[PDB]
Parts: C-alpha cells; structure tokens; sequence
C-alpha cells in the first residue's frame, strides 16, 4: 500500500484510504531484500506446515510455487525449474485449469531461457530437457482454450528428437463416416473425419494410419499419407493395399507428425464391428482358387487361375491348409513327405496343383 | 405443497413393464394420429409376451427396468436429503443408519405405507420385508392359476430393487460392491389377508 | 346437480390420496430419459411411442375418472370442453387448462397449460430444442380417453413451453363421433 | 451483496465449477483461494456443525482481503465455498442469514440442474453449462 512494488500478480481491492505503515521501515528500505524477507517468511511458514502430518497438504504445494513464482520473479531460473520438476504436471488432472496454466507456462519460459539446461531428472532416470519440454508444450496446447491466442506458444516452439507417444484425446476427435468402398483397382478405400479443435494451425502430416483387427487377432492398415489437416472440419479417404475380407473390429488410429506420433486406442468389445466386403471390378488383378474341373477318378487335384494377369512385374502367392480333431493335416502336396504349403513366384495365366488326400476329408 | 392424485401415479408406474417390453420389441393394432399409422400393442398382451419371450430378451428388459428404477433413485435420494435431512454420512458409519432412512424415509414417500421389519445379520446382506407390496394389490389371473400368477409378476418386483439400488448409489456405495434381489418367499404370517396372496422381501448385500 | 368446477373442487379436496409433484416429475422424466437413451436420441420416434404409452394408460384411466364423477355422456365439442377442463384435469393433475382458439362451427379447440406438473423443472438439449415434445403422454391420454366415451379426436402438439415458445397448447379437433353398436342375428 | 466467486467440490476433489460474475486473472486468485479452501474441510482446527442436522456456514479464512465462506453437505460430500469483498460486508447478524440464504439458493440450484432428467449419465459439459447460465441469471 505505501510503495507499490508488485509482488509477482496478487493485488488487493484498491482502496482509497492509506496506512502510515512506516514504523517497520527497516526490512524493507530498498526494493532487493524485500524479496528475499518474504521469501524467508514462506519458507518458514512452509516448514512450520510441513511438520503436520500430511493433513495439511494442499497448502504446502501453492506455497511451494509461490517460491517458484517469486524465483521466476528474481532471475534465477535455474532453482525455480528444479523446484518445478516436482509438481511438473500434478494440477491438470484434477481440473484446477488455471493453476496448471500458470505454472506450466512459467516452467516453459523458465526452461526456454537459460542458455544450457541439458539434462534434467524429475523422480528416476534423467529425462531430457527438451523431450520433458515439448510435453510441457502439448499439455498447454490442449489445456489453453482461448481458440485463436493460442498462436503465441506455436510460433514459440516452431522456431525452437526421440520418437514420443502422447493420449492424442483431447486434441482430435474421430467418427467414422460411411463405411468401406472400392475406389481403384486393388485397394479398398474409407472415407473418415478428423476435427482439429486442439491446435491452431495447419498441420504437415507424414502418416496417417487406421488399424483394424480381426477376431482371429491379425490386423489391416488403412493408409493415407502426405495429408495437410486443415484448421477445423476435414474429410479425407485412407486406403489399403493388402486387405482380408469378414468381420473387423476398430483397433486405434494413429496420427504420424513429424517427430512426434498421437495415438488414439480405441476401447474394446463395442460389438459396433465393420464389415469388409469384396468389391468386384473388372480392372482388378486377383487370383482364383478352386476345385478342378477336368480330373481322373481318385485323382484329386486344384485348379488356379489369374483373371487379368496381363503385364505384372512380379507376385508371391502361396496356399497353406488349416489343420481342422485339432491335430490332423488331411491334404497333402506329395505323396512321399508331408507339406502344408504351396510357393508360387513367377506369373502364370493358369495352373494345376496337385492333391493327396490324407484319411477321409470331405 | 403441491400434489398430484395417487391413482394416476400407480398407473404410470405399473405401466413400465409393457415399456419394457414394447421398447424391445420395436428395437429388435393400427390407428392414424393425425396423418401416418402407428401401430400400438396392448399393454396386457406385452406382459404375457414377456411371461413366454425368451430367458435371453428377459434378462434384457428386466435389466433395462433395473436402470429405470436405478435412475428413480438416483434422482430421489438427493431430494429426500435435501427435503429430510437424515443423520446420515457420505461412506460408511454403519448400513444400518442407511437402511433405517430407506425404509423410513424413500417407502413413504414412493408408497402409502412404511416398509415392516428387516433382518440384520450385522456382517453382511439384509433382508427387507413388505407385506402386500401396493403396487400389485389389484393383480390375477384365474382361480386356479396360482403358478401362472406369480411367474406372471415377477418382471414388476425390478422397481423397487432399482430403487434401492439407485439410493445406495450417490450415498457411497456404487452399482459394483451392492447386489439386490427380490422374491416371493415372504409369508403372511399374521396379517389379514388382503388380495395378493404373497409377501415380498428384498434381499439386499454391501460389502 | 352442481357446477363442474364445485364438483372438481368438492372431490379434489377430500376424495382422493395424494402423492408429492416431485415424484410424478422424477418418475415420469426418468421414463423419457431411457426412452431418449436407447433410441440412440432418434427424436422423431419417441414422440410416437409416448404417444402409445398416453393411449394406453388413459384408456383405462378413464374407466376411474367415471367412476369417480360418474357424469353423463358427452355429445358436444361444448360440454366435453367443459368437463376436460374443469374437472377432470382437476382430480388427476390438479389444473385448469383454459380454452381458447374456438375454431369455426365449434368443431376444434385449445387446452392452454398456465402449469405442466409433468415438466416442473426441465431443460432440454439443443438437439431436442425444435424435435421433441416431451409431453405427448397427455394428448395420448387425451386421446386414448375420449376414444373411450365414443367419439373419435384428433389431438396433438402446437406449442411448448420447453422449446421456447409463448404457452403450451394442445389442439384437440374431433374427427368424427362414431356411434353405439347392436346386436342383429341371421 | 454480490459474491467474488462460487465454488462446488464433490467427495472426490473434483471441482465442478468455479464461476466468477464477471480484471482478467482475478481467476487465478480464486482457484487458488479455492484450493487452498478445500484443504481447510478435514482439518481438526475447526469443528464442523455436527449438530441438529443441519448445514452449518462457517467462515474459514482470509486471504487476499477476500472474506471467504464455506459449507459442508455431510450426507453428500457436496462443498460450496463462496467469496465476498471485504468492503461490502459490514459485519452484521441480517447479512450472516443473507449470505446463508444464498447458499441455501446455490445448492437449491445444484440439485435441480443435477436431476434435470436428460442429463445422460456424467456429461459434465452439460452441468457446467446449465449452471453456468442459472448462475448468470441469478447473480446480475
Ligand atoms: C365426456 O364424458 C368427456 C370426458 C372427459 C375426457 C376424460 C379426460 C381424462 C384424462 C385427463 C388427463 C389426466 C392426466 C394424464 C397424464 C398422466
């Protein structure tokens, strides 16, 4: 009230009438030691809390990052993001938004800085300094809602490497639009949507990838890559190359920026599973598997056939049988040994495979 | 205070199984409102369906009446709190403060009469015993149907127990560590006889 | 031999149990609530299914409406205006919905609910802002009722209070009063 | 009397809304008093009601030249804490029971929007929006 001299933010309602405060006019003759007077202050105040048990607990860590403003205040950094490290994410759980605002943002300038700030370790192992410090950037980007002067922190960290996992929720959000549908020759295509409510500009993917997951445990990717994500509502197609046919199961998607991937596991068991259909066109090249036509009596045998073979660079395609009793093989491609598999390399426009039936399969 | 006829609200709350059942039924007589048909069902066809459906689509309205009634409670306790104000506290001093504002408190307020004596084995489970249970004193089938009659109500003993489901939810205990279970084994000891036959008791365990 | 309105009064006062607004308010948000949760909020539909449920329970409701007041049959739009809204909204609800927006030849009319019982406290969601009625219950009574006294009505939904608008109104124009049966024999 | 900020804690320290009647980060200093605030509850320097069955106000403390009120909801866990100018009180036994009513009116608030029947099961942005206006409504 009688100097003025602001102590980091917290003001009181100003009030037209003044205090003669001027007989303690001893602790605080300059503006220097009145920092380091209430510094001693809450540290007493603060060990005088600590030895209460764990009762009182809640108190300690706001008075804690007093200490840390009031450092952040004096130009001392390299103690104020030491004593940071401790409470480095604790108040954004617990939906105390302000709170983490406030301190996250001052650890990041803090960390930004000091010239060196190498190596820094929080409860463990020695994290590094900017791999703890482009978390503390996401957790802001996620945590700030103020939709356009969130610019400030992203033209901060642009100008400013290990591959980094991060609960891509609370960024994007996805649904599934339609569902899957032929677009070209050999690759299935669905059409999804992905709002970016998160961050506030455009953004230079490098992958794009959704996975599906059958019954039986093997997945198939759908594929898109080189996308630029527009600021907002966004539709676009992944494909695949390689698919499998029959009931899927949704597995995660996956979001591949660079240097960093956001990953979005979705929950299991929803019974909302997608079908994969065959999608017949006529400039497609596939394989044809079946029975023989033309064969003797006692003389099994297959018949495999390449519909618009044409021009092909090049093709692996090999047949293995499933056992079915749980411990018999009944088929076999030779009448001395016992083989399971089949390994075509070369084109072919159609071929005979052979058969031995082993017992009694029908 | 306001009120509103007891009939009436007897009414809406009986006529929840043949929801129960016509919701279902339309997830898995004609007449025109006012431009296109809607078919409606009797309600009394719904809960002989019911009686004669399935063990599987019978577990699924039943458990569907379950969250109804689940949801009555949770809505209602905190009105009796805040209307009654019972001695209560959030998580646990005992079960039996918490029974005791139950059957003082929510019976009188959903039914025309305090719920009779409950065991107490002290430990465990409860036991919660109302004889006549007013919601079916006006329900029968035939004079020789008795069977029939009883395996014919069953589906309408879920309100109460999504009640007391519901109230022990937002008072601690969730829908996880508490498992309740109606029944007919009540007797009428010594009561007059009124229309229905049996009691009905509610066997109920926290842990 | 009395007024209607003496007569909804007489019978509301010392004829008939009780039971608190808030719990019929509970009972009956909840039931909406399971119906908008399972539909997937599929709002176009509901509106018809409490429409079935209206039907149903006032077409037993009104076998205790008669017994109660016991009046004659009605043959007019006239009286049975009258009678639906001087008692008999009295006994069950206890309201008294005015009449207004008598339509030509005396053929249609408006019930306007000054108070609802059945949303005493109720906000519903943008998505339900202009699709749902939430009160279809009571035309469904209303018509599932007056099937009952022989004569068919056309009833349903002009306004709500819910969706923003100025008053509540419920046009219940008749259709056609069909007439008793007999029993020939060849 | 116009309070500074209204604050609603669950049994699990979950604040549910801490909304100011709207300088701009007068907010920080309200969230901080509240969490300081909600620490002060399980603590033996102060004894609750404990008596009649009744919610008891009390006042917890003073930080910042922001007189600050608090009550328990034994049977719930519910606490609301509320704040007030320092300047706009004049310590009298009339405003002790107005402030007591306004609580009384908050929780009367609380309660209606919570079991509002189209709340689907926890979409607390719904709460927060429905309290948000009540409260707007109300504190103008
Ligand atoms: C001539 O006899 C006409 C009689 C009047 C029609 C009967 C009206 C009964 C239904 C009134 C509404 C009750 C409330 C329904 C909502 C639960």
């Amino acid at each position: 009230a009688t100097s003025g001299y602001r102590l980091m933010d917290k003001n009181y309602p100003n009030s037209d009438v003044k205090y003669k405060f001027d007989l303690l006019k001893e602790t605080f003759v300059d503006e220097t030691v009145f920092q380091e007077n209430f510094l001693t202050l809450t540290k007493e105040i603060l060990s005088l809390f600590n030895k209460c048990e764990g009762k009182r607990q809640r108190i300690v860590d706001i008075l804690s990052i007093e200490i840390g403003l009031l450092y952040y205040q004096g130009k001392k950094y390299e103690e104020a993001v030491s004593l940071f490290l401790s409470c480095y994410e604790y108040y954004t759980q617990t939906n105390w938004n302000s709170i983490g605002l406030k301190i996250l943002q001052v650890f990041i300038d803090s960390l930004s800085h000091c010239p060196k700030l190498d190596v820094l370790q929080i409860d463990g192992e020695s994290v590094s300094a900017s791999a703890v410090l482009t978390n503390a950037f996401l957790n802001i980007l996620k945590l700030c809602k103020d939709n356009d002067s969130k610019e400030i922190w992203w033209k901060k960290f642009m100008d400013l490497n290990i591959h980094l996992m991060y609960p891509l929720d609370g960024l994007f959000e996805v649904t599934l639009n339609s569902k899957v549908h032929l677009a070209r020759a050999n690759v299935s295509a669905i059409e999804v949507n992905l709002k970016s409510y998160g961050f506030p500009e455009d953004i230079s993917t490098k992958t794009m990838r959704l996975s599906l997951k059958n019954m039986g445990g093997d997945v198939i990717v759908f594929g898109a890559s080189d996308f630029l994500l527009k600021k907002g509502e966004n539709k676009l197609i992944l494909e695949c190359r390689d698919i499998m046919y029959g009931e899927f199961s949704l597995l995660s998607f996956e979001i591949i920026v660079e240097g960093i991937t956001f990953v979005k596991e979705f929950p299991e068991n929803q019974d909302e599973f997608i079908v994969v259909p065959e999608i017949y066109c006529k400039e497609s090249t596939k394989v044809l598997v079946k029975q023989a036509h033309n064969l003797n009596l006692g003389e099994y045998a297959l018949e495999l056939k390449s519909v618009q073979s044409d021009a092909l660079e090049s093709l692996q395609v090999e047949v293995e049988v499933q056992k079915n009793n749980m411990k018999n093989l009944p088929v076999s491609f030779s009448m001395d040994e016992i083989q399971a598999r089949k390994r075509y390399n070369t084109p072919f426009e159609n071929v005979r495979l052979e058969y031995y039936l082993l017992d009694q399969i029908t | 205070l306001p009120k509103v006829s007891q009939s009436v609200y007897q009414m809406l709350l009986n006529e929840m199984v043949p929801l129960a059942m016509g919701i279902e039924r339309q997830i898995s007589r004609l007449k025109i409102e006012e431009h296109h048909t809607v078919d409606i069902i009797r309600s009394h066809n719904l809960i002989h369906e019911l009686y004669k459906a399935d063990e599987e689509e019978k577990e699924k309205v039943l458990a569907r009446l379950r969250n109804i009634g689940f949801q009555i409670g949770l809505k209602l306790s905190e009105l009796l709190i805040f209307s009654n104000n019972p001695n209560l506290k959030f998580k646990e001093m005992d079960l039996l403060l918490i029974m005791k504002f139950i059957c003082r408190d929510v019976w009188k307020q959903i039914f025309g009469k305090q719920i009779d004596n409950l065991k107490t084995n002290h430990r465990g489970t409860f036991y919660l015993l109302d004889y006549d249970y007013r919601p079916i004193q006006s329900f029968s089938l035939e004079e020789d149907a008795k069977n029939e009659e009883l395996k014919m109500i069953e589906p309408f003993l879920e309100i109460p127990v999504g009640i007391i489901r519901g109230v022990l939810s937002s008072l601690g205990y969730s829908s996880e560590e508490v498992i309740c279970l109606a029944s007919f084994i009540d007797r009428p000891t010594d009561r007059p006889k009124t229309a229905f036959p049996k009691g009905v008791s509610f066997h109920v365990q926290v842990t | 031999s009395r007024s209607l309105k003496a007569m909804g009064e007489e019978i509301w006062k010392n004829k008939t149990e009780k039971i608190n607004t808030e719990l019929f308010t509970l009972t009956y948000g909840s039931i909406v609530a399971q119906l908008c949760q399972d539909y997937e909020r599929d709002f176009n539909k509901v509106n018809d299914h409490l429409y079935s449920m209206g039907y149903n329970i006032g077409c037993r409701l009104i076998e205790d409406f008669l017994a109660r007041t016991a009046l004659p049959r009605c043959e007019n739009l006239v009286k049975t205006s009258e009678v639906l809204s001087k008692c008999a909204f009295k006994i069950f609800l206890n309201i008294t919905p005015n009449i207004t927006n008598w339509s030509h030849n005396k053929d249609t009319f408006s019930l306007i609910l000054d108070e609802n019982p059945l949303a005493d406290f109720v906000e519903l969601p943008m998505d339900a802002m202009k699709s749902l009625w939430y009160s279809n219950i009571l035309c469904g009574v209303l018509k599932g009722s007056l099937e009952m006294v022989q004569l068919d009505c056309d009833v349903w939904f002009v306004s709500d209070i819910l969706r923003g608008d100025s008053q509540t109104e419920i046009k219940v124009k008749l259709n056609r009063i069909l007439k008793d049966e007999i029993p020939i024999g060849e | 009397l116009r309070p500074c900020f209204v604050s609603l804690i669950d049994e699990s320290d979950k604040p549910i809304l801490i909304y100011v009647p709207n300088e701009m980060n007068d907010v920080l200093k309200y969230n901080v008093l509240s969490n300081i605030s909600l620490d002060y509850f399980e603590s033996a320097l102060v004894e609750w009601h404990s008596l009649d069955s009744k919610p008891l106000l009390k006042s917890i403390f003073q930080l910042e030249g922001v007189s600050v009120f608090a009550m328990l909801i034994k049977q719930t866990g519910l606490k609301i804490v509320i704040g007030f100018e320092q300047k706009s009180l004049s310590g009298a036994d009339d405003e002790f029971e107005a402030i007591n009513q306004i609580f009384e009116t908050v929780r009367k608030i609380y309660i209606r929007v919570k079991c509002n029947p189209l709340l689907v099961s926890g979409d607390e942005k719904s709460i927060i929006k429905s309290l948000e206006r009540k409260f707007d409504e109300l504190f103008i």
